[PDB]
């Protein structure tokens, strides 16, 4: 028994002396839900128990971990439960204890998909269409789709939450983030990693993001990356093994480069989630938010009419949050004059 | 009582009782001041302070301002004897066991007196040469154990 | 009744038989809940919770924060004795395995005394000084902590500079189930540990009056407790060395922090005096950014980009901007420190740099010459990708939830940050003008004070009315050199040199 194969010699493992070579499983939901009921169960047959807890919710919570982490997990429980003493003492060991060492949207959404606009449900629904074309798509066994927006278009946001409605068993995001400061080579090769990791699930969603940015493309020369964009290349064309399926995401800000490139031709479905263009769109947003007073609402709503307005989302709560911190005589002029500069 | 001028009767309790260096006078008399200071007044003004003493000073230099020198003098100063203990730059010396042992050995007798005696008034002086080299990997980590150790460790003076 | 020692009998039924530390304390209360719980409760309780004792716990905090203090503490009054184990950080010395294995051997003896008495109640705590830097070792060291037959009813905590560093297999929840984080000491915090420090000196009736505890705090909240303690030890010196307010002074020459070096005295080096009454429009706008970063929910992240030509006090600015925020982190970034470095080593520090501002809730990082570390040359034009990417990528950057970034970089030329399309991702710009008119730069003159009256006169005689075009920055470098003259011509200097940057 030991925790790494890749440690040991290689003689050892040929058929004969030892033929038979075995890999742990990943936690099942309901073998998740065995380790956890033993404890438990334990714990049950006892009279104190917690009735919050449940065991079907905790192992529906929790699908990476090892066993050890479920016994850590109740031990937590326990200890958090004797402070109690001199969800309770689980959810806060939840949301201490680990440390469990293993997909978080949380990151990715952190202004809630509001519905400000009539595009965004079909963006959204646009994104179920494609995940109902995964579900089976024998025929075609790798999905590609694309989402370009003008910058500050959060459209990655977006992507996300396509990827959380998805609930595919496997699901790993890709920032450009973890990428910066790597060799062109490096680069390549944990954006390789991540592709590999995609192929274990059978039906799976992995997500890219800011190519334009991922590929370090640079508006003058143009210069590329001619690595990166290959490793991207290939892979739209590349085939998961046979049963295992998977789907793209990429965002970009900007289409034509990524056309240009022949980046474009290997999609296979292209959807746009361009900034609002109407006051009223705008104030249901202002709405949805709730950032100015009922007052405000309705000042800016008489002032949008017989105007035209070509602002992100993104890029509108941030402006939003601008005029708001100058005082309130201030703040209906001050965001009006704003847009009036951003349009 | 008190301890003859010469003996070496280590009693407890309370039942008891400017040459040479070339410039670097100023400078000389705070660097002399944080260290000695805190430990020379007698006895019980380091209390009325209530700070534990500082366990070393380092000095750093461009090459050939007699730094060697300065130490020397230090050394010769601060203590009837201290006794001076000088480091070889290699430190490390020795693939066998053995240069973390050493490095351990050579910090660890005089904090042991110093258990042994603990309160007053044994001051012990280590003396530091080439820390570059000093600090490669876990011979580094050793020396750092010694200064924030657990358990005391305090009234030992290095100088590097 | 009670058996004899740990003889054969199994019996069954019930017939049978917090000074002195500052800060981290609510943590010091969920260490305590952890490790404590499955001892505290005598005897039934454990059992009814039915959960082996806990393993180990390892605390990483960063250097000075006197982490090995509160281990010793815990250790000593946890347990009537332990009585305390310590740990080389060689551990390991003697290359010769039977003695590794002897390093090994003294955990043994520990494992062992439950093995010989097992059920209750004889505890052994052993702590690692330096767990960092542990093969063999590594994986025997995880054996004497974990399996294969029991090995509880003992405790191990871990200390170490750097959490990443350390082995991935001993962290998962068993071996060693929490782990334990220490931040740099509260402000609060930082005022119970100077206040503790003190009050050994302050109960005895010698004190300095003029120091103060809380002015301590504020002025110091970067410091780690042993530091903190060290910042107290300084202060003896003083007194000490008048006898062979002040304190705080001298104090000030010395604090070696090293989270405070960057000094802001080196980034606003002439000060401001302001030629504009719009200069000061602009920076108090600065202020409300500022404060809009501070007041926001929704909006953590903020990027503003002041622009004027080269020489136009757009670092003093911002560092200005800097100093009014009263951010617990506040760092600036210049291509000063990163003169030579490789593209990459670039990026290196600008992660390092960036990394620890997420930590904090409210943080501002400022970048001198954004163009430099894009390296723009008019002629080619060469700039280097990398480091573009990467200055786009971290304005984009999020903070982890919770937590506030903010981004201020200072660029002479628009023109730069259009070509790239960086400005576009800016959330805001904020224009810094040079002067442009006489009698605004005969204001700057005044406020200044180095030119006599009369003479000032005679400048502004020369230009009131007139148009003009100097950076303030080249203005001050204007007025020395013309000050360097007779007392006859040197307006007459000062009037040349001006003529010549118009």
């Amino acid at each position: 028994m030991t925790n790494r194969p890749d440690l040991i010699d290689e003689a050892l493992l040929r058929p004969g002396r030892l033929e038979v070579k075995m890999e742990i499983g990943l936690p099942d939901e309901k073998g998740r839900l065995q380790i956890l009921h033993i404890h438990t169960a334990r714990m049950r047959g006892h009279q104190l128990l917690s009735a919050d807890v449940d065991i079907k919710e905790l192992a529906v919570e929790t699908k990476n971990f090892s066993g050890a982490e479920l016994e850590g997990l109740v031990r937590a429980a326990q200890s958090t439960a004797m402070n109690r003493h001199i969800d309770f003492l689980a959810s806060l060991e939840n949301d201490i204890k680990p440390a469990f060492g293993t997909e978080d949207y949380a990151s990715y959404i952190m202004n809630g998909i509001i519905k400000w606009g009539d595009p965004v449900t079909r963006v959204l629904d646009d994104g179920e269409l494609l995940v109902q074309q995964t579900k089976n798509s024998d025929r075609t066994p790798l999905v590609s789709v694309l989402l370009e927006g003008p910058p500050h278009s959060g459209k990655t946001a977006l992507a996300a939450k396509i990827a959380e409605e998805s609930n595919f068993p496997f699901i790993k995001i890709c920032s450009p983030d973890k990428m910066i400061g790597f060799s062109e080579t490096a680069k390549c090769q944990a954006m390789k990693k991540i592709f590999d990791d995609a192929y274990k699930s059978q039906l799976s969603c992995v997500v890219v993001d800011d190519i334009e940015r991922l590929l370090d493309y640079v508006p003058i020369g143009p210069r590329f990356s001619n690595l990166v964009l290959q490793a991207l290349l290939v892979l739209l064309k590349k085939a998961p093994p046979q049963g295992r399926k998977l789907l793209i995401i990429g965002t970009t800000s900007r289409k034509d480069v990524l056309q240009e490139m022949e980046m474009l031709n290997a999609f296979s479905t292209t959807i746009h989630v361009p900034n609002i263009a109407t006051g009223e769109q705008l104030l249901e947003a202002l709405e949805l938010l709730g950032n100015f007073k009922d007052k405000e609402r309705t000042t800016i709503a008489q002032q949008v009419k017989g105007k035209k307005v070509w602002i992100g989302i993104k890029k509108l709560l941030m402006l939003i949050e601008m005029s708001l911190q100058m005082d309130p005589e201030y703040r209906v002029r001050k965001f009006l004059a704003l847009l009036r500069e951003e349009g | 009582f008190e301890k003859a001028e010469n003996s070496s009767l280590n009693l407890i309790g309370k039942a008891k009782t400017k040459m040479g260096i070339g410039g670097l006078d100023k400078e000389f008399s705070d660097i002399f001041r944080r260290a000695f200071a805190s430990r020379v007044f007698p006895p019980e003004i380091v209390e009325q302070m209530g700070c534990k003493h500082v366990k070393g000073i380092l000095l750093y230099g461009p090459p050939g301002c007699g730094k060697t020198l300065l130490a020397r003098q230090i050394g010769k100063m601060l203590n009837a004897r201290e006794p001076k203990v000088v480091n070889g730059p290699e430190i490390l010396n020795k693939y066998v066991g053995e240069s973390e042992a050493n490095i351990r050995k050579l910090f660890a007798d005089a904090e042991e007196e110093q258990r042994r005696l603990g309160a007053n008034s044994g001051l012990h002086i280590i003396i530091f040469d080439e820390i570059d080299a000093i600090c490669h990997d876990t011979v580094v980590n050793q020396l750092l154990s010694k200064i924030d150790g657990v358990e005391q460790l305090n009234n030992i003076l290095v100088i590097g | 009744f009670e058996k004899a020692e740990n003889s054969s009998l199994n019996l069954i039924g019930k017939a049978k038989t917090k000074m002195g530390i500052g800060g981290l304390d609510k943590e010091f209360s969920d260490i305590f809940r952890r490790a404590f719980a499955s001892r505290v409760f005598p005897p039934e309780i454990v059992e009814q919770m039915g959960c082996k004792h806990v393993k180990g716990i390892l605390l990483y905090g960063p250097p000075g924060c006197g982490k090995t203090l509160l281990a010793r503490q815990i250790g000593k009054m946890l347990n009537a004795r332990e009585p305390k184990v310590v740990n080389g950080p060689e551990i390991l010395n003697k290359y010769v395995g039977e003695s590794e294995a002897n390093i090994r051997k003294l955990f043994a003896d520990a494992e062992e005394e439950q093995r010989r008495l097992g059920a209750n109640s004889g505890l052994h705590i052993i702590i690692f000084d330096e767990i960092d830097a542990i093969d063999t070792v590594v994986n025997q060291l995880l054996s004497k902590i974990d399996g294969v037959e029991q090995l509880n009813n003992i405790l191990v905590i871990g200390m170490t500079n750097r959490p990443d560093l350390i082995d991935e297999a001993l962290l998962r929840p068993g071996r060693l189930e929490v782990k334990m984080e220490i931040g740099l000491p509260d402000e609060k915090g930082r005022l119970q540990i100077l206040h503790i420090h003190t009050a050994r000196m302050r109960g005895h009736q010698l004190l300095s009056a003029d120091v103060d505890i809380k002015e301590l705090a504020v002025e110091t909240k970067n410091f780690s407790g042993a530091e903190l303690e060290g910042l107290v030890r300084a202060a003896q010196s003083t007194a000490m060395n008048r006898h062979i307010f002040l304190a705080s002074l001298e104090n000030d020459i010395k604090p070696a922090f090293g989270t405070n070096q960057e000094d802001y005295a080196s980034y606003i080096m002439n000060g401001i005096i302001k030629w504009g009454d719009p200069v000061t429009r602009v920076l108090d706008d600065g202020e409300l950014l500022v404060q809009q970063t501070k007041n926001s929910d929704r909006t953590p992240l903020v990027s503003v980009l002041l622009e004027g030509p080269p020489h136009s006090g757009k670092t003093a600015l911002a560092a200005k901007i800097a100093e009014e925020s009263n951010f617990p982190f506040i760092k600036i970034c210049s291509p000063d420190k990163m003169i030579g470095f490789s593209e990459t080593a670039k990026c290196q520090a600008m992660k390092k740099i960036f990394d620890d501002a997420y930590k904090s809730q409210l943080s501002c990082v400022v970048v001198d010459d954004i163009e430099r570390l894009l390296d723009y040359v008019p002629i080619g034009p060469r700039f280097s990708n990398l480091v573009l990417q990467a200055l786009l990528v971290l304005l984009k950057k999020a903070p982890p939830q919770g937590r506030k970034l903010l981004i201020i970089g200072t660029t002479s030329r628009k023109d730069v940050l259009q070509e790239m399309e960086m400005l576009n991702a800016f959330s805001t710009t904020i224009h810094v003008p040079n002067i442009a008119t006489g009698e605004q730069l005969l204001e700057a003159l005044e406020l200044l004070g180095n030119f006599k009256d009369k003479e000032r006169t005679t400048i502004a005689q020369q230009v009131k009315g007139k148009k003009v075009w100097i950076g303030i920055k080249k203005l001050l470098m204007l007025i020395e050199m013309s000050l360097q003259m007779d007392p006859e011509y040197r307006v007459r200097k000062f009037l040349a040199l001006l003529r010549e940057e118009g």
